[PDB]
């Protein structure tokens, strides 16, 4: 359909509500294009994905619960369709060579934000939890 | 074999 | 001085000489700029490379005596001044999920083309060790 349409229909999803949009948060920290770790805090921080990616409950730790899509959505962000979560888990790995993301041990999907997003974003884990119903 | 591109954020591919 | 010089002081030291020239390969296979693994081919098959990087005289494989010297020419030729060792193994990682490079675990700094180069090529990795001069 038209634009107006795909706006009007996203947000009778409740879509379009990131606590943390990308592109807000990459104007704040001038850095022009979205990087994947503002990507991830958009997801994190939007209800309409909690099926895919969620916070755990525990500070800045979040898990994928379907790694897949998460490529999928990070692909169509950047014009690139052969995305998947093998090179996504690559990316990933630079952050954590950057200090920026460490893996939890023992379990599958799962990472934490290691940097001070508290210092960063005015927020504390326990406040987004709350805003987006963390169980 | 084939040779997809290597272009990432943390490894971008030059152009120009 | 000027580039007729440049090419001329550059062909008396064995310059510009290589068996598998970058630019030819990427004609080759329509990639258009170099990539990363032809790059690589262009020095294993240059004589005057072969102090910072040569075969080891088991097919297809390889070693970076000196991996700062290659990662530094790889940003004379692709304009990226800050390039280092770290970005250009962060690379090399994305050809080891592709199965073109894998490294050789037991040694640092040794690789090994695992695609079908001989069919690509023409030539047998024997056949480049010979003509190259391997020890």
């Amino acid at each position: 359909g038209t634009f107006k349409d795909y706006v009007r229909d996203r947000a009778d999803l409740n879509k379009d509500k990131p606590v943390i949009p990308a592109a807000a948060l990459a104007g704040y920290t001038g850095s022009g294009p979205i990087q994947l770790w503002q990507f991830l805090l958009e997801l994190l921080t939007d209800k309409s994905c909690q099926s895919f990616i969620s916070w755990t409950g525990d500070g800045w730790e979040f898990k994928l619960s379907d790694p897949d899509e998460v490529a999928r959505r990070w692909g169509k962000r950047k014009n690139k369709p052969k995305m998947n979560y093998e090179k996504l888990s690559r990316g990933l790995r630079y952050y954590y060579d950057k200090n920026i993301i460490h893996k939890t041990a023992g379990k599958r999907y799962v990472y934490r934000f290691v940097c001070d997003l508290q210092s960063l974003l005015g927020y504390t884990p326990e406040e987004l939890h709350a805003m987006l119903d963390v169980k | 074999p084939s040779f997809d591109s290597f272009d990432f954020e943390d490894f971008p591919a030059a152009l120009w």
